[PDB]
């Protein structure tokens, strides 16, 4: 590559004397600025990347995208489509609901790709007198752009006892997982793990079952549950590989869920390491986590304390209606998901 | 090309507490290795409280295979055959004739969607059969569908393993 | 004529003359529009421009070489040692002499900008080249002159830029080399570390061959094992260990903040960061062992410190602990250690990484 | 005419007579400013830098071979018997010939620095080249006029350095020879290495074969096992073991301490090295086979006591075991075993490794 043919460019002492190969004379390129722009920070170059200065380009979550899309992107389409507000209307409603079901990715090209689709089939209809005005209704959005790609968020509206709901890192955005356990068997018990897990999550997942098992006789001597019987742990989601230690607070509360045959509460999400003694440990992704959590329709979201910064570096739409629970040891979890 | 059938057939290997164990063979990938193991412990839970009475899915030996032996085989969407393959050995009842049905089942029981609703629905009608089970979130994939593909399939939407076992053992 | 010109100063080998002088034959019976005849200029160019025979001055006096060294960095007693060392041999000698040294770490401690201070305490040249996962043996040496539109290896670029042949050549991450399978230039650096092979070095765009020698070598590192074997045979391993929290002050406060304000066009009576809040700062916005981490929040402290003065805000900003929380934010770090009294069963231990 | 000459001194072959005339006269019919012209005069500047039959005056004196072969190493016997032999039966032919000779052993035990040796003993020019970690086959062979920016193999940029055709060539690293995902180089290695093939050796960009008899290929190598069959069949295995702690003592009391004190820059009377700080750092600050740690160590008290004369701290320095930590720090390796006395359980072994 010629990478140094761009070092003279972006140094200060060649760009007084800016020697080119066309033209012998320089020029004077110190009073001329620079930007940069890139995508993805592995293949960067690492001897050039001293010289520029790192700025990290956040996505956008689904209300900057309503804001881009209401202002920027469909008055930009309907113009190079030729088409006219009053011929073709894109409420604010079917944008949100096209955003939510049909792009989740966290760029901006792909929503411009179905607006100018939508306008497109309107362009056709008009034209072939289908109709003189064509409006857009979420019942008519199926026909504009086609198959839905995200319908569904929560697995299960109301969790029975043993199933737990998570929080996951996903290249599309947050996405919810759920933990659940049952008995695999009517002495030694055991805890098979099926789905994708990773090396990492199948050894949270002993973890969490060594402490679970040990909080028990702590709580409840007289319960023998965890000590005889054999659990079958398993996340619903069979083809997804899944890794990372950031279910083993679930894996937790599940295990103590099934136990005690007590439900968690109906819309808690929880995401956290867990530590052989009950330690609760800061985990990444807050924000893909907590949009997530909000898409689910939760409202209390247990987080660990050293994620606090992370939380609080959000915007206040992100985290208006969560009441967020801050956590040390997993007994201030314990008390959250069973209140009585 | 174009799709197939395929069956899950299931026998006894062996004819105080001591526990069953499930074999499965063919080329089955590890994710469908996994559904196999998901199924298995489903179906010992929903005999329980159907049949507490029933102990086969508890005790007895259980080998499972897919009949095409050579071609390798992956994916959870045979979730919901195997565990039906499960309960109509243990309790001795053949399954409804001509019934396909496909998709990925949880250990508590939901049906989740499956891929590739347009070949496995031209391979039932391939096949002649008369009604087809498929997950409730895949409603939307029959529908879009052509219309030609539809006609003389009696399909049935499910988002419960309960309602797969009502249609498969009407009695 | 003007490139015999500019070749009269210079001491050129006798290798160098032949090719030199039978390329200007070849450049005479050419055509001006010929396309060969700008790669014959080109190649000429080259040759006339790389120095030969010329040696920079250098500075033989401990005293002075001690003082500036003490100035530009704090500690690193042990590259000190060896650096001192390094000027008595040369006096001993008589004449310029060149070593490789190596300089593993943590990052961010200070074995690239120890380097620099070297080369003005030896009132030598500094050129700097990463070797981070090399996947092409080209960059070394360049490419052949036959090809369209060929370079000279980047050593070779750095004798043109530098003007000499006694210059400090850096090398970055020898311990994050990048094992290439249609290109291994792990070949071409053992044959730079061997010192009898450094002396005749050759590249593909210049046949002749230069004399790398009298070059002192500097190459940076983390852990030493990843370094090959054949690598680590030819490098003198010079030490640089990490700082202690009261250490990074002293560099924060000498080092770190009067340069991140000078490059923020600060001067002392506007911005001012006082000693308590650089220790907040390395006691929970830092955990490396390096500053590197601490750099970027001196600076970014800084940043929003010049936006404020001249938006109006204020005529002089002061950073106090009580209102840092507004330039940095919440601290990324709040506990030392994950346990202050361990249970029974627990036992802190100690470990080490790159 | 100028390539004229420059065959006029050497004695070339027939089938050699045949290419350089049918190529000269191409010359004289092809365009001067053409691409082909490039690659006419390139490949014809190579056969006129082929030395045809052109040989050094080799050292047939048995009586001087053994004094130079003394002078430069100790111990060896090995290796020493087998160049006196080689001398010995040059003298009974009347000419002289080429071996394949393989030194295989510890790192850092002179197989290297008696390569070195053995063509100064002999009158050989001497070169080297490795072929650790290499992939490419072109390297050895070459590629064909055809291809822009190619070169022809080593061997033939051996014979247009040296100018003859006794050369002592020597190949660093057969042990560890890059295995190719998409061609061994090795295979390439045999054609070279082999006595039959070795009077005919063709290579791609030279199309006439070259006489590669009558050439020393020494080999280096750590471990024989590595080394393909094929290639290990075809060569001579020389065993180049390490040395015991009395072996040592020599080699740096007459070897290494001298040499670095020339390196450093110091006379005898300025810095001294007892023989009781010799036994002291090979003991405790050098736990290896060869000499090579013992070297730097070496150079680093020499090094030290050098800043001590400039700095004026002493006039002439004397290193004494007592003081021995002020130049290379506390002992390294403290303990001979880990077990003085063995409890029950525990039995001393003893392992050998590369
Ligand atoms: N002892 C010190 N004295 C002065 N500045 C220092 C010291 N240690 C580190 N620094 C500063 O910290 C930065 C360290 O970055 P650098 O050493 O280039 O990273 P690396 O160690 O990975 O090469 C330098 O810019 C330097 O200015
Ligand atoms: N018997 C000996 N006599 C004198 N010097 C020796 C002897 N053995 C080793 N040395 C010195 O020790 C160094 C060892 O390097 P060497 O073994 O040649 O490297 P390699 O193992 O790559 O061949 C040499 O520079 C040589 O000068």
């Amino acid at each position: 590559d010629p990478s140094s043919a761009l070092l003279e460019l972006l140094d200060p002492e060649q760009n007084a004397n800016f020697l080119d190969h066309y033209l012998d004379v320089p020029v004077d390129l110190s009073k001329v600025l620079f930007i940069c722009t890139a995508n993805v920070t592995d293949t960067i170059p690492e001897p050039l990347r001293d010289r520029m200065e790192m700025i990290n380009v956040s996505g956008y979550v689904a209300q900057e995208k309503l804001a881009i899309a209401e202002r920027y992107l469909v008055p930009q389409a309907r113009a190079l489509c030729g088409l006219d507000e009053s011929k073709a209307k894109l409420s604010s409603d079917v944008l949100t609901l096209l955003i939510k079901q049909y792009c989740r990715e966290s760029g901006v090209r792909n929503l411009q790709k179905q607006v100018e689709k939508v306008l497109r089939k309107s362009a056709y209809k008009i034209v072939s007198g289908e109709a003189e005005s064509v409006e857009v209704t979420p019942e008519n959005l199926q026909d504009f752009v086609g198959k839905p790609v995200f319908t569904v968020e929560r697995m299960y509206d109301v969790t029975p006892p043993g199933v737990v709901m998570g929080l996951a890192w996903t290249a599309m955005g947050g996405s919810t997982l759920f933990v659940e356990t049952s008995l695999r068997r009517p002495k030694d018990g055991s805890l098979e793990v099926t789905g994708q897990l990773g090396e990492v999550m199948k050894e949270s997942a002993r973890i969490a079952y060594t402490f679970a098992r040990a909080f028990l006789m702590q709580h409840a001597p007289a319960n023998d549950y965890l000590v005889t019987s054999h659990i079958h742990l398993h996340v619903p989601e069979g083809a997804t590989p899944k890794d990372g230690p950031s279910a083993g607070c679930t894996i937790v509360t599940a295990l103590l869920s099934l136990a005690m045959g007590r439900p968690v509460r109906q819309n808690l999400a929880m995401t956290g390491e867990v530590s052989l003694t009950g330690k609760i440990l800061p985990v990444g992704g807050i924000k893909e986590k907590t949009i997530a959590a909000k898409r689910a329709g939760v409202t209390c979201i247990v987080l660990p304390a050293e994620n606090k910064k992370d939380f609080y570096d959000l915007a206040a739409f992100i985290t208006e209606g969560l009441e967020v629970h801050f956590v040390e040891h997993y007994r201030e979890i314990f008390d959250i998901a069973f209140p009585d | 090309m174009g799709g197939s059938t395929l069956f899950v057939e299931t026998s006894l290997r062996r004819p105080g507490d001591k526990d069953g164990s499930l074999e499965v063979t063919g080329q089955l990938g590890e994710v469908m290795k996994e559904s196999a193991r998901i199924a298995y412990t489903f179906a010992r839970a929903f005999l329980m409280q159907h049949a507490p009475a029933n102990d086969y899915l508890v005790t007895s030996h259980i080998h499972l295979h897919v009949p095409e032996g050579a071609t390798p085989k992956d994916g959870p969407s045979a979730g919901c055959t195997i565990v039906t393959a499960l309960l109509s050995l243990a309790m001795g009842r053949p399954v409804r004739q001509n019934l396909a049905m496909t998709g990925e089942v949880s250990l508590t029981g939901k049906i989740l969607p499956v891929g590739g609703i347009k070949e496995k629905t031209i391979a039932a009608k391939r096949a002649g059969v008369t009604c087809i089970v498929l997950p409730a979130e895949n409603k939307k994939d029959f529908y879009d569908l052509a219309a030609f593909i539809t006609e003389g399939l009696e399909v049935h939407f499910v988002e419960h393993y309960r309602e797969i076992f009502d249609i498969a053992f009407p009695d | 004529e003007k490139f015999r010109e500019r070749l009269k100063e210079l001491v050129v080998p006798k290798h160098v003359m032949d090719v030199v002088d039978e390329e200007l034959s070849k450049l005479g019976l050419l055509d001006n529009h010929s396309s060969e005849f700008n790669v014959t200029r080109n190649y000429l160019d080259w040759l006339t421009s790389i120095p030969w025979g010329k040696y920079s001055n250098e500075n033989l006096d401990l005293a002075r070489a001690q003082a500036v060294l003490e100035e530009d960095h704090y500690g690193m007693e042990d590259v000190k040692k060896r650096i001192l060392e390094f000027i008595a041999v040369s006096q001993l000698r008589g004449s310029t002499q060149g070593k490789i040294l190596c300089f593993y770490g943590p990052p961010g401690v200070g074995k690239t900008s120890i380097a620099r201070s070297i080369a003005r305490a030896l009132n030598r040249e500094y050129f700097r080249f990463s070797v981070g996962g090399m996947t092409d043996v080209a960059e070394i040496k360049g490419h052949r002159r036959t090809y369209v539109g060929a370079m000279p290896g980047k050593i070779i670029q750095c004798l043109k830029k530098t003007k000499t042949e006694n210059p400090l050549i850096l090398i970055d991450e020898v311990d994050k080399i990048g094992r290439g399978y249609q290109g291994d230039p792990s070949s071409a650096l053992l044959e730079l570390l061997d010192p009898e092979q450094n002396a005749n070095f050759l590249d593909h765009y210049l046949d002749v061959p230069v004399d790398l020698s009298k070059v002192l070598f500097i190459c940076t590192a983390n852990v030493t094992d990843t370094i090959p074997e054949p690598l680590r045979d030819r490098m003198e391993m010079i030490n640089v260990s990490g700082y202690v929290a009261q250490e990074k002050l002293a560099i924060a406060e000498r080092y770190l903040v009067p340069q991140a304000r000078a490059l923020c066009g600060l001067d002392e009576s506007k911005a001012k960061l006082s000693s308590d809040v650089l220790t907040l700062l390395i006691k929970q916005y830092c955990r490396e062992s390096g500053v590197r981490n601490l750099q970027k929040q001196v600076e970014k402290v800084l940043r929003k410190s010049a936006y404020k003065i001249v938006s109006g805000e204020a005529e002089s900003v002061e950073v106090t602990p009580e209102n840092l929380q507004d330039f940095v934010g919440k601290p990324v770090f709040t506990v030392e250690r994950m346990y202050d009294v361990t249970p029974p069963g627990v036992v802190m231990g100690l470990a080490w990484t790159a």
